[PDB]
Formats: structure tokens, sequence, C-alpha cells
């Protein structure tokens, strides 16, 4: 998204406002925006349904992933959201 | 190298070794940077039996310095070690 | 267990006393060292053509720090902030808020490169293996401030860099 | 609307919330004003149009992120407008001793600072200062002088609150005024037209001029008041050369240029406002009034001249020569 | 305790004057040394005041010590050991003047 | 004898090149005028060569394109025009060519390698990535 | 300094910098070798030792070299004990003393190596002492390189 | 215990230092205060600050204590004594492959007799000490700054003295040199308090 | 115009010369100065693009600041910069040199190299590889040869 | 199975550790007598 100063907003919802006079500094110079916004990437992934009550999810790939956690599914209107990766598993109904 | 014959002879008489029997520079020599995936092995602590950190922790078994003599409230001569051996000359190359 | 330098005694044969004398007058050993230098004259030179050919280097390489992010596309940080804790030059400036989501995502990720000291220990700190030093040592720029580097200019070096960032980890992380 | 708390001790890591855009900083007076505004912590935007390699000077002047180089062109109001748009205060010190080929007195003291001052109104900026000459007047016979004036008109009229400064040849290390008379061995012995005995000019320190420009922005009520930069005593142009030679260690000599595609030796406009002497103005407010007290040109005439010293008086002989009669 | 070279404060105060006498006399040359553009009436003000700075002292250990340090400073002075900035440095310049009266300092910030 | 061999070898370069103009541009715009087998090209244009007869350093040799993202390279030969995949290679990382082992496919990676912007408009400029922490109040709108 | 520019190598292979590589650590070391880096250790050794003599072919006879070492900076053995010198400058004056020897440390007690001493203590034995030192390096490069025990790279 | 994971001690050396340090002891009653000898076998005498020169001198020239070498000579600066500052003199025999440490104390004021007599390379080190510490040292043959600038202030090591220090330098153009103004960083060392609430070492447990 | 082309030409004439045969000085301060010699050393050989280590900072035009600038040493490298010639270059390498690195809280280390002069071309590492050093001589050399000092004097 | 870098079986080949500057040139008499001969031969 764009500032209505014409600024790209920063997925950290950063926008140099028109009374900032730090907006100077991209008189000449790009302003450097990540155009991979990761809190849309996740909403992107599909939630997987897993029999179980209680999964694991390492990140994938082992070692390369993050410290094992163990997810709760009990929560019937919730789904059970990943603390590290962010996927969501539900349990299927 | 790629270097002629000649020019192999004339390097190594110059220099006065065979230069070609250790190059330099690295040919083939070299390992493949690309390897097989390793398997580091496991340490002495790596069990699942007899295992308590009681006896393994080196860190707690520290003490204070002893404390041999303190102002606050015949013997033989004492060297702080037995005197150093005279080291001995070298067998492979005594001189240089 | 010890070995004499020097000490050794010359001999006074008439016939040693003679090739001395031929060293010192007929300077035998300086045209020794001269055939030395033309030795090494038709040899090979070891100088590589830069930037056409670059030098030998191995995955373990430390260079320009990352950010990286999963496969599915979320930033592997969490903010544990322990990278910045490690970090042995105070590099890493690390500020977090709950994200709308709700997960543990940074606002400032602020690592000024003037200052790091490209230890390592900040990859090697992160239990999510999201700040990893990349392979590129060639980013000299012609202003200071660009040296510090924001949360976005590390996340573009992570998107730019994870191919060989990524094929590096799996190269080595046996070995860590 | 660009409103900054200032924040700080007034170190180089502090701010002073002024976001300066210091027009022509890269000359005699920019160095040292940017210096006054880098070392307080102020946002300084430099608009050049020289290479970069010339604005270096600039850079180490301020902290990381406070000197921002951008380049700007004269002719082009869009490049003023883009390099003022954020600046709550802007400097003009943009001026040429010497006309040039695509740039004439009138359009370096009369276009260039109106194209200045309408932007900076446009854009919103609180202060402007303009930088005039103490003997510029709208009949004075040298175009300099007179195109001075005319430019100084213009900016009061497009810059209503405009605090416009007239400096009086002012002296410093990199000065064009000492170094010009102690430069004399080139034209023979010392041109004094009349031998200079009816001329007697007031010099004011670089420093001096400077700090005041940097008061003059601090100050709230010097909004629309036009200062008068004085030296702090006047001196007979004859005396003056006479103890400039006498420092820098020179044989007083008392005793075409502008052809010169490089810079101009010397100008028939600066001949005659060499031997023109400085007009006295009592009615407009001083260094005094900013607060900034004169710091005589005896004390730092050796800063300027010893620099120009010949063989052995930095040295040895170290002859200490006594101030010269000042006319007051 | 051990005095550091003088028993009592009037020996301590001969030794400062002895120190007083070499800077005094050292601070014309001092300005020739190094070409610095302070005077010698400034320099030997300065030195004035940098021996007044220190004239609350009491103990006679601390005398001794600070007319240690006053010599070794003027050691390096004499031995060109320090630079022109090094000399220059006793004359604070760029360092903008702090405000002491209150109102002034309530303006500047938040200086306690 | 051999000294022919190498003369003979020299001209075989020369033809290896595509040409006296290629052999001379090969020359000019790299220093270096020696063949090898073409390993790949990336789509930037920069020519990969690999000759396991040269010493450890100079096996593998990039000639890089005349242009790189709308930038003429054809003397301004920039050290970070490398794709990031055949950098391992390159630079002896691995011994495998990105066109035989092709590195794992993720869609946030990036899909056009820029070289050191330092020095251009599109350079990067250091700024804060978070918000106002202390919001100040508002004074009303409606005259008491 | 080419072959420094390949013990570098050999460096950044095991901790992935050139010179500071924080690889020692308290505890032992941060990783183990990669696979392959003492083959080429081995390799790099075998060529080194006719580098070393080059070296001494172009300084240690040469008149000119000797000159300007010969009989410069001559230490006595006492004076060098009393003003605290240490390493070659105890072993240019003939001083016989080496921490790897009379103060074993890690796993020097478990190689065989000589110490060289100086005779004159001059410049120019000290020259000769860190020449020898570079030769009895290799020494023990080598049996490092045929005794690389399997197990941990740290304390468990 | 034993395993890898602990390190081996060696009884014989540590027996062989106490003896060596009671031995020191009864020869110099005078100065001798204290005498311990570390569980890593590292023999240290505490000497009252007036033997600096007499147990130095004994330690070096005595046939059975040949202490030839001043490997070290440091100060520890302690804010919690009457006598922060702690000066060590680390030793080593090469006649008995031996090493020892004299600890004595000092005050800010106090001056400490040199050891160049004793140690000609006590020199260097006494310097240091006065630089970094400030501690003067008497009879020392010339005692100035050897590490901190020429015209620098206060004593860097002192632990009161901040990391960053109270100035800092900078070229000024107005000035035409390198000037030196009050320190301003641009991002404060951040202190971090890492000391955990529980207790690591009950061995090293000081009785309330 | 004509003029321009003249003067365009004689320009990328001075520039060609310049960057071709940059005559560096030698300030090395610290551990990075290492590395600068690996850049000089046959590997990488700086002499190959006519980059000649000169000696004589009187007769050098880039001056590469390598190591920790220290408040001691501050003085002396602004001394040293006013008496190089121009056009005169400053490449500042390393963390130490670029803003303090390791030593950036240090009560006697100048936060960069950068307040005492001013720098033109920054190599970040520490230290920074001898090929990063080259191609930030490298990166100098394209800003030597954008720059345009003849070009605009004419259009001045 | 572990499979760290370890020393070939048998371990590596011995590496040379010592000087091995060699013998080159005439004897001292051999020498003098050539420069001498060369020196006869130009005066005739
Ligand atoms: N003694 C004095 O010098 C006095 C001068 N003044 C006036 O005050 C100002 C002081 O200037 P000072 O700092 O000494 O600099 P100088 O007069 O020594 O140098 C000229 C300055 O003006 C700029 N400049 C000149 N012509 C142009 C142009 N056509 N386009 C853009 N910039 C231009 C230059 O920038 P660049 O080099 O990039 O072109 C530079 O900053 C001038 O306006 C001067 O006329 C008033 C009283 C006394
Ligand atoms: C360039 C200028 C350089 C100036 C350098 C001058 C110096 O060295 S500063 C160090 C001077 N410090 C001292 O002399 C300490 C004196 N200490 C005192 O207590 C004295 O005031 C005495 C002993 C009370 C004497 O006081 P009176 O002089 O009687 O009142
Ligand atoms: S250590 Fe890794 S997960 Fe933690 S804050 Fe740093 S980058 Fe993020
Ligand atoms: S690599 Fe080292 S210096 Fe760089 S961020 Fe990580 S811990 Fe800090
Ligand atoms: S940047 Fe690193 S290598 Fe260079 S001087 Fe500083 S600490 Fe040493």
């Amino acid at each position: 998204r764009t500032s209505p100063t014409g600024e790209k907003v920063t997925h950290t919802g950063q926008a140099y406002d028109d009374g900032d006079y730090r907006r100077v500094r991209f008189s000449d110079r790009q302003k450097e925006v990540n155009e991979n916004f990761a809190i849309d990437l996740i909403a992107e992934q599909p939630v997987s349904e897993v029999g179980s009550r209680v999964i694991s999810c390492d990140g994938g790939g082992g070692a390369l992933g993050h410290p094992r956690v163990y997810i709760n599914l009990d929560k019937e209107t919730k789904t059970g959201t990943c603390g590290y990766c962010g996927l969501q598993f539900r349990q299927p109904h | 190298a790629s270097a002629t014959r000649v020019i192999q002879l004339l390097r190594n008489w110059a220099s006065g070794r065979d230069l070609q029997a250790k190059l330099q520079l690295r040919y083939q020599e070299i390992s493949k940077r690309t390897q097989p995936p390793p398997k580091l092995p496991v340490g002495p602590s790596h069990k699942l039996s007899n295992n308590y950190y009681c006896t393994r922790d080196g860190r707690r078994e520290a003490m204070p310095p002893s404390i041999v003599m303190s102002s606050q409230k015949e013997k033989k001569a004492v060297t702080p070690a037995p005197p150093i051996k005279r080291w001995e000359l070298s067998k492979d190359q005594p001189y240089l | 267990t010890y070995k004499f330098v020097n000490m050794r005694e010359p001999s006074m044969d008439m016939k040693s006393v003679t090739d001395r004398a031929a060293q010192t007058l007929l300077w035998t050993e300086l045209v020794r060292g001269l055939g030395m230098t033309l030795s090494y004259l038709f040899r090979e030179p070891a100088t590589i053509n830069y930037p056409f050919e670059k030098g030998p280097l191995s995955p373990r390489f430390r260079g320009e720090h990352a950010l990286r992010r999963y496969p599915s596309g979320e930033e592997r940080c969490i903010a544990c902030k322990l990278c910045e804790a490690v970090c042995p030059a105070q590099a890493i400036t690390i500020e977090a808020e709950p994200r709308a989501d709700g997960s543990r995502r940074t606002t400032r990720y602020d690592i000024d490169m003037t200052k790091c000291i490209y230890c390592g220990f900040c990859q090697e700190a992160c239990p999510v293996d999201a700040i990893v030093e990349g392979p590129n040592f060639e980013f000299s720029t012609e202003t200071h401030e660009e040296l510090l580097y924001n949360k976005e200019k590390l996340l573009n070096n992570g998107d730019k860099w994870e191919a060989e960032i990524a094929a590096n980890i799996q190269a080595d992380y046996l070995y860590r | 609307h660009h409103a900054l708390i200032p924040h700080g001790k007034g170190g180089r890591s502090s701010v002073s919330g002024i976001v300066a855009t210091v027009f022509g900083a890269t000359g005699f007076l920019g160095r040292y004003v940017v210096n006054h505004l880098g070392r307080m912590g102020s946002q300084v935007i430099v608009p050049y149009r020289c290479e970069p390699y010339d604005t270096m000077h600039l850079r180490p002047m301020g902290d990381l992120g406070q000197i921002i180089f951008m380049e700007w062109n004269g002719k082009d109001k869009d490049s003023i407008r883009k390099v003022v748009e954020h600046s709550n205060v802007v400097i003009n010190l943009v001026g040429r001793e010497w006309e040039t080929k695509n740039f004439d007195f009138e359009d370096v003291f009369v276009k260039i600072p109106h194209a200045i001052a309408q932007v900076s109104k446009e854009a919103g900026v609180e202060k402007l200062i303009h930088i005039s000459h103490l003997n510029a007047d709208i009949k004075s016979p040298s175009r300099y002088l007179r195109s001075k004036a005319v430019g100084e008109k213009e900016v009061r009229a497009a810059f209503p609150e405009a605090t416009i400064i007239k400096p009086s040849d002012i002296f410093g290390r990199e000065d064009r005024f000492l170094n010009y008379f102690a430069s004399m061995r080139w034209f023979g012995g010392v041109p004094l037209i009349s031998l200079g005995k009816e001329t007697v000019k007031q010099p004011v320190y670089i420093v001096d001029v400077s700090k005041g420009i940097i008061n003059a922005i601090k100050d709230p009520d010097a909004k629309g008041k036009t200062f008068a930069f004085v030296g702090p005593n006047r001196y007979l142009l004859f005396d003056l050369v006479q103890y400039i030679f006498a420092v820098a260690y020179r044989p007083f000599l008392p005793y075409l240029f502008e052809v010169s595609p490089f810079e101009p030796w010397t100008t028939r406009d600066k001949v005659e406002r060499v031997h023109m002497s400085d007009m006295t103005l009592p009615h407009l407010p001083g260094l005094e009034d900013l607060g900034i007290q004169a710091t005589p040109l005896e004390l730092k005439a050796i800063e300027v001249l010893r620099r120009h010293r010949t063989y052995r008086w930095l040295t040895s002989e170290m002859e200490d020569v006594k101030p010269a009669k000042t006319v007051n | 305790v051990k005095p550091i070279f003088s028993r009592d404060m009037n020996e301590a105060k001969r030794r400062v004057r002895e120190l007083y006498r070499a800077w005094y006399r050292e601070v014309p040359n001092t300005v020739h040394l190094f070409q610095l553009d302070i005077s010698v009436k400034q320099g030997r003000d300065k030195v004035r005041e940098m021996f007044m700075k220190n004239a609350h002292v009491t103990d006679p250990r601390v005398v001794d010590l600070l007319v240690i340090k006053g010599k070794m400073e003027l050691e390096e002075t004499i031995n060109v050991w320090k630079q022109r900035t090094h000399i220059m440095r006793f004359f604070h310049e760029t360092e903008a003047p702090r405000p002491t009266d209150f109102l002034s300092k309530f303006y500047v910030g938040h200086d306690p | 004898m051999e000294l022919v061999q190498v003369l003979r070898r020299g001209l075989q370069q020369v033809s290896g090149h595509g040409g006296l103009r290629g052999y001379l541009r090969v020359l000019f715009r790299a220093n270096d005028v020696r063949v090898g087998t073409l390993v790949g090209e990336d789509k930037y244009g920069n020519k990969y060569y690999e000759d396991n007869k040269q010493f450890f350093g100079r096996h593998r040799w990039v000639i890089y394109t005349t242009e790189m993202n709308g930038r003429d390279t054809f003397w301004d030969v920039d050290g970070s025009m490398v794709p990031p995949e055949w950098h391992r290679w390159l630079h002896c990382m691995t011994d495998d060519p990105p066109t035989t082992k092709p590195p794992t496919a993720r869609k946030y990676i990036w899909t056009n390698h820029k070289f050191n912007v330092s020095g251009t408009p599109q350079q990067y400029v250091p700024y804060s990535t978070t918000r106002k922490k202390i919001q100040e109040w508002v004074p009303p709108s409606t005259p008491y | 300094f080419e072959e420094r520019e390949k013990m570098f190598e050999f460096y950044e292979r095991v901790s992935g910098a050139r010179m500071h590589a924080a690889y020692i650590r308290p505890g032992g070391v941060h990783q183990d070798l990669p696979l392959g880096l003492l083959d080429d250790i081995y390799e790099f050794s075998k060529n080194f030792s006719f580098r070393i003599d080059e070296l001494e072919e172009m300084l240690t006879n040469n008149r000119i070299w000797r000159n300007r070492t010969v009989d410069i900076g001559v230490v006595t053995a006492e004076d060098a004990l009393n003003y605290g010198f240490s390493g070659v400058m105890l072993r240019g004056s003939g001083i016989q003393w080496d921490l790897r020897k009379t103060q074993p440390y890690d796993v020097y007690d478990q190689v065989e190596f000589d110490v060289p001493i100086g005779s004159r203590g001059d410049c120019y034995d000290r020259y000769l002492c860190r020449v020898e030192e570079m030769r009895q390096s290799l020494r023990i490069i080598s049996q490092c390189l045929n005794k690389m025990p399997p197990g941990e790279i740290k304390v468990d | 215990d034993t395993r890898p994971t602990i390190r081996p001690r060696n009884d014989v050396v540590h027996k062989q230092l106490s003896a060596f340090g009671q031995y020191v002891a009864e020869i110099l009653p005078k100065y001798v205060q204290q005498v311990q000898v570390s569980c890593f076998n590292e023999l240290e005498i505490f000497i009252h600050p007036d033997g600096v020169i007499p147990v130095l001198t004994f330690l070096r020239d005595h046939t059975n204590a040949q202490f030839k070498s001043l490997a070290d000579l440091t100060a520890v600066d302690v804010p919690t004594r009457q006598n922060r500052f702690e000066i060590v003199y680390n030793l080593l025999s090469l006649r008995f492959n031996s090493r020892i440490r004299v600890k004595t104390y000092t005050d800010e004021l106090t001056p400490i007799e040199s050891s160049v007599t004793v140690y000609k390379a006590a020199n260097w080190y006494e310097r240091e000490i006065w630089d970094m510490f400030g501690v003067f040292f008497a009879n020392h043959p010339d005692l100035r700054r050897i590490l901190t600038d020429y015209g620098f202030e206060g004593h860097p090591f002192r632990k009161d003295f901040p990391l960053s220090g109270y100035v800092e330098l900078r070229y000024d153009d107005e000035v035409k040199r390198v000037v030196a103004e009050p320190v301003e960083l641009a991002q404060e060392f951040r202190k971090f308090d890492l000391n955990s609430p529980w207790e690591a070492f009950p061995a090293y447990r000081q009785p309330p | 115009s004509r003029g321009e082309y003249v003067v365009a030409k004689l320009d990328d004439l001075v520039n060609w010369a310049r960057r071709s045969s940059l005559w560096p000085m030698t300030f090395g301060l610290a551990c990075c100065a290492v590395e600068m010699m690996h850049m000089a050393a046959p590997r990488y050989d700086m002499d190959r693009f006519g980059v000649v280590f000169r000696a004589s900072p009187r007769q050098s035009d880039v001056m590469i600041v390598a190591g920790t600038l220290t408040n001691k040493m501050a003085p002396a490298l602004r001394k040293v910069y006013d008496q190089m010639p121009e056009p005169r270059y400053v490449v500042s390498m390393g963390s130490c040199a670029n803003g303090g690195g390791y030593y950036h809280y240090s009560y006697s280390v100048v936060r960069g190299c950068d307040r005492i002069v001013p720098v033109d071309i920054y190599v970040p590492g520490c230290p920074p590889t001898a090929e990063a050093l080259l191609y930030g001589i490298l990166q100098l050399q394209r800003k030597i040869k954008r720059e345009k000092r003849l070009r605009i004097w004419y259009r001045r | 199975k572990v499979k760290q870098d370890m020393p070939p079986p048998g371990g590596y080949g011995p590496i040379d550790y010592k000087r091995n500057l060699p013998r080159r040139g005439l004897s001292g008499y051999s020498m003098f007598a050539v420069g001498i001969g060369t020196l006869l031969f130009g005066y005739w």
C-alpha cells in the first residue's frame, strides 16, 4: 500500500507523514520497501485438517525449521496456529 | 603446470630443485568442494542412564583457593618444584 | 629436544678457506639467489582475473547479514531478541510488537554493518535460522548511511540471496 | 507544518530542529554556516551545482543523515522546490564576484535570489536569510552592488518576512579580501588607486558573520529585519593593505584579468569595490543586536596571513607587527 | 600516611610555585613552537586559570599528585610530544557555552 | 618442437573466441584470452566457462553481459552482477553448476537480481520502521 | 604470502572467516572440520617445505642480508630474562625455554618437535630461529594430521 | 570427579606450591600477610605494599626461588575496598619451571615503590598501571602516560570511569583542527542485566 | 555542441588516466592492513590494475584507512590527509574505520574515520576480504569514471 | 555411521620438515682456475 503523500507503506505500518521533515531523505533516492508482506503470505497458506487431537509442527525440514511445538485442536471455532511458522491446523469436523 | 619442457628444465636448474614435483599452484589434488553429508558423533554424556549431571558438573566442583598461611591467627629447604632437567640435543638434526 | 641454529664452526682446511674466499670474491651466493628469482620469473603467476574470476570460498563463509523467510513466506524471525543479546558489538536493534495476526513480528530490525564485526554469533544464536550471514562480500557503499541496514533492507537481501543461503545451510547444517 | 521540537544537548548527535537548505553552501561563508548548523545537530540540506567531489568538505561537518546533498539548478524552479519543500529555514548565499558565460550579475544577484524567495514562500518556509552587501545600492555604479540591491528589494517582495543580511568584506582563511591584497605580488607591486588614500573599509570576521546568521535564524524578532553586518573597526585601505603585507612578511611596494576564462584574478567591479570606501548605515541592526560581539581583525589577522609568510617570519625573527591605525 | 613528595602543605605550595614558574616561562616558547594563535598573555592566563581551578585542595598528597600531573603535561608540551590540537584543547573553543541562569537552562532543555 | 605447439594453441584461442574481433573483444573486456567449456549462461547474459586444466582459482570464470538491468556493462563490469545461484559455483562454494542442480524455487525469491546500486538513484536510504510512541493532545477546534 | 593466502583459506573453510575466526572457543572449537579440510592441509604442508627453503635460498646465505642482521640488536641472556623478554627473544640468546615443552598445554605433550636455540643473540640468529620454528611447525602439523582422534568438538 | 567433562587436577603440584608458599612466608614474615594456592595449582602470596621490593628481590635472587622473569604486572580495581587498587605481580622461575603471583594493595594516594630495580620490565608495566588506574609509583625512572592520549584526563580502567569516556574527537573546519567535544552517542550503549536471581556456585557462598 | 563534445571527451581522458593509475597510500593501522597486504599479494595483485602502493603520501591519490582510528592517531590522519595532493580520495576499510566496529563505545576510539576525514568509499567487513577491498577500489575507479569536473567547468 | 573428517587409513604420507638447500657449483680452486683461464685466453 501507498500513503496519501505518495510514500509506500512498509509492512511495519511506517510511512513518513507530510509534516515529517525526515521525508527529505528519499528526495532523490528510493525508499527500500520489501514487496512480500509476510502477513498476507501466510493468509494464503491453506489450513491443514489433521484428525489427531494434538499435532506437532517443526516448520518443515527438521533441523532447518523451528523448535518443535505441539498444538492442541480442541477449540472448534478457532484453528490451531503454529507459534513460529504461523501455519493454521484444524481437526476435521 | 602447463609449461614447455625447456621452460621446466630452465626453471628447475635456476632454482636448483625439481619444482614440478612440488608446484605451489593447486590444480587437482584439491579436495572436492562438494562433499558427502557428514554424520558427526555424540559426546560421552549422550546416554540415557548413569548420566546425572551431579557426577559430571566440573564447574560446580571448583573450590575457593586453599589458604596455606595467613598472618591473621628442622624443616628442609623447599623449592617451588623439582629443578628443570637439561634439554637433550636433537637426534634428527643436532646442528642446523 | 633443542636444535642449535647457527653454532657451526668453519673448517680451516685450505680447500674450505679457498671455497669460502671464492664465495666472497666471485659472489656465488648472490648468483644463487638471483637464479632463484629467475626461476620464479618463469613460473605460472597466481593472479586471478577479478572480477571475471572469483577466489575460492567455503559454504560456511560469513558476509552480508540477511533475514530469511519460511517456505510459506512468513518471516522466520519470531522476535526472541537473543541475537541482539549475543551480538558482541551491540549492532542489532530489535523492537517488536504483536502483529495484527498476533505473532511475534519485529517492528524494527536494524543492524549497522559499520558497527557489526561479522562474527557470526547472530546466526549461531537464532533459533529459527532467520538471521544468517550471506555469501555476498562485495556490498561496499559510497555513503556511511547506507551501511546502517534497516529491516526492509535485510528482508530484501534475504529475498535476493535466499537460493544460495538455503543451499549453503543445507550443505553445512549437519556440521552445526 | 514542519515544526520540530529541539531535543538534546546541542551537540553533533543532538537535534536542534532546524531543517535548513543552505544555498551556495560550497563557498567561503557557506562552509562556516553549514558547520555551525551541523555542530548543533541540524538537517542541513545542501543544494549543489558543482561536482560532488567539490562538496566533500561539507560531509564531515554533520552527523550521519544530517548533511543531505542534492543537485539544484538556478535556472530550474523545480530544483529549488524539491530542495526547500521540507525545509523550515532557507539561507541564500549564492553570489559570484565575477560574471560568467551563462550567469551574469543580474542572474546571480536578482533572478536566482527571487526564484528562491518565491519558491520558499510557496513551500511555506518559515524564515529566509538573504545575504546582500553593505555597499549595495540601487544607484551604485558597480553592477555587483547595484544588482545585489535590486535582488534585495525583490527578495522582500516575494518573501515579506525575509531576514536580509548585508555583510561588509568578510575576511577569513579562504576569503577573497585579505588574501586578495596579499596576492598583489602577481600584480607587480601594490596597485592602489590614488595609493588607496581615500578609501576606508570595515572588514568583518567570517565566524562572526556565520554565527550572526545562525543567531538570526534563532532570533524570533529578526524576521523581516534587514541586518547589516559591520566590522569592529574601520581601517584606511592603505593602512589595511600595509598591515596585511606586514603580518604576511611581504615587502610593501605601494603602487585584463576579467578576460581570463578561468576564475578571473581581478574584476573591474572588484577594483571599483576595493577602492570604494565601505558605507556606514547606523539605522540597521548589527552583530551586537544578534548578540555576537565583533572580533577585531588584528586578533585573527595572523591566522589568515601567517600561511602567506615568505621565509622566516612564522619563526626565527617572528617580528610582531603592531595594529594598523584605524580611522574611527 | 606516606607523603607522595611533600610532608606539609607549605612544602606542597613550594612545588606548586615551582611548577607555575616553569609553565609561566614556557608559554611564550609554546606559542612559537606550535604556532598557536593565542597570545602569550592568553596562554599565561590559561595557566593561572588551570592552577586556580584546583585551588580548593587541602591535602598535601593530592597537591603533590596534581603537581606531578602538571609536570607531565609540561614535559609533553616542552618535548613537543603534544600536538597543536592538544595544546589548543585547553582552550575550549568549538564547544558552545552552556548558560548558568536557571531560566536559560529551563529554555535550553531538561538539564538538571 | 613444443614452441610451435604453443603458437598453434594461441591461434586456436584466437579462433575459439569467434575470430579476431571476438578475440580482441575478450582481450579488451576481460584481459584474458583463454577458452573453456561454456557451463551455462544466466538470463541477464553473463556466460560462465570452466576449464579443469587451469589451476585452482582460474578454473572457472564468467564473461559479464553487455547490458544488465538497463545498465551498460560493456566496460563497467560490476562484481555484483553475478546472480545468486551462479555465485556458489563461481566462488567455488559448490562443485555443481546451477544448470545441473537448479536451486529450490521459492515465490519470495527475486525474479531479477540487482547489482550494487550504491551511488545510483536507486540506492538504499536508512530510516526508522517504527511509529510515533507518544501521541500528543489535540486542542479543541471550537473557541471557548 | 600466497602460501599465507592458502592457509587463510583453511581458516575460512573451518570458521567462515579468513583472518578472525573465533573458532577456538572456551570449551573446545565451534564446529567440526569440514569433510576434506584435513586432506588439503596435508597437500599444503607437503609442498610448504620447498617454499621455506626458497626463502632461505634468497635470504639466509645472502651477504647483504647477513650484514643487515648479523651482530645487530644483540641481547645478553641475563638482560632478556630481566627485561621480561619471551619466545624467540629468549631462545635467540641461547636460553632453552619454550612453553610448549616446559609447560605443555593441550596435546603439545603428545607431539614431538625440536626447539631452535640461538648462539649469538643477534637478529640473524633470531631470523634463523623463526625459520626453523616454521620447519618444526610442519613437523607438528604432520603429526596432528596423522593423530587426529574421533570424537566431539565441544565439551559435552 | 572423573570423565572428560571434569578437568583433571594434579595434587602433586598443589602440595609443592603449598610447601613453597610456607617456605616464602617463613623466610619473609615481615611482609607476607597471606599465602593461597588455587585449586588449579597457582600459588599466590599476599604481601604488605611496603614489601614490594624486598619480597620480589627474594623471589628473584634466592637460589631456591629463581623467579627471574616478570611475566605480567597488572592492577585490579575493587571500589568496595579502602585500598581499591590491587597490584598483582606475575613471576616465572625457569630454573624450577614454576610461576607465582605477588598481590599487594594500594590507595588512590599512597605511593608504591617501583620494582624497576628488581625487574627492568617493570618500567612500562608500571607506566600502564599509572596511566590506566592512576597508581603512582615512587622512584620510577619515567612515569608518564603510555597508552592514553597526550592531553587525556582521567584514568580509564578505573571502575568509576565511563566506558564511552567523557570526551570525543572530530574535525572542525572553522578551527582547521581536530577538536575535543563532550561525548554524545547516537545510540547509547545498551546495558544488559544478565546476572541470574538464582545462586550458581554453592561452594563460593558468602554467609550473611 | 562541439564545445561540449570536446570538453566531455577531454574529461573522459582525464578520468581514465586517474582511475587507471590510482596510487594508494597504505595507512595501515590495524587488522585490516593485513588483508590489504593480501590484496597486493600475488593472488589478487592490485598492481595488475595499475594501483601501485605509493609509500610517499605526497605522491598518493587514495588514502585507504585500514584499521581502528584511535583518538591519539586521529590528528595524524587528518594532517597526513591535508598533506596529500588533489585530487585525493579516501577509502575506509573495515568496520573500525567505518564506524568504530568492535570499539565503537571505546573511550579512545574515533566513531568512524568519516568524522576526521571525508570518505568516498566504505568497504564493509571485519576484516573485509581482499576481494571486497579490491571491489571497493574498482568501485572507486567507476566513481572517478563518472566524475565530470571539466564538463561542469565548461557548463558554469 | 560417523563420517568426520579423519586421517586416511594408514595416515598421510611423509612431509619434508628440514632445510633442503642443495650444494651447487665447482670447488674454489676450480672456479678460480676457470676465471684465470678465461683471463689468459682473453690476454692471448
Ligand atoms: N567578502 C565576501 O565574500 C562578501 C560576500 N557577500 C555575499 O555573500 C555571499 C558569500 O558567498 P561565499 O560563501 O563567500 O562564496 P564565494 O562568493 O566565495 O563563492 C560563490 C558562492 O556562491 C555560489 N554561486 C555563485 N554563483 C552561482 C551560480 N550561478 N549558481 C549557483 N551557485 C552559485 C557558489 O556555489 P558554487 O561554487 O557551487 O557555484 C558559492 O557557494 C555571496 O552571495 C556574496 O556575494 C557579501 C558581503 C561580503
Ligand atoms: S535471533 Fe532470529 S528469531 Fe530472534 S530476533 Fe534475531 S533474527 Fe529474529
Ligand atoms: S554476525 Fe556478529 S556482528 Fe554481525 S549481527 Fe551477527 S553477532 Fe552482530
Ligand atoms: S574492522 Fe575488524 S579487522 Fe578491521 S581493524 Fe576493526 S576489528 Fe580489526
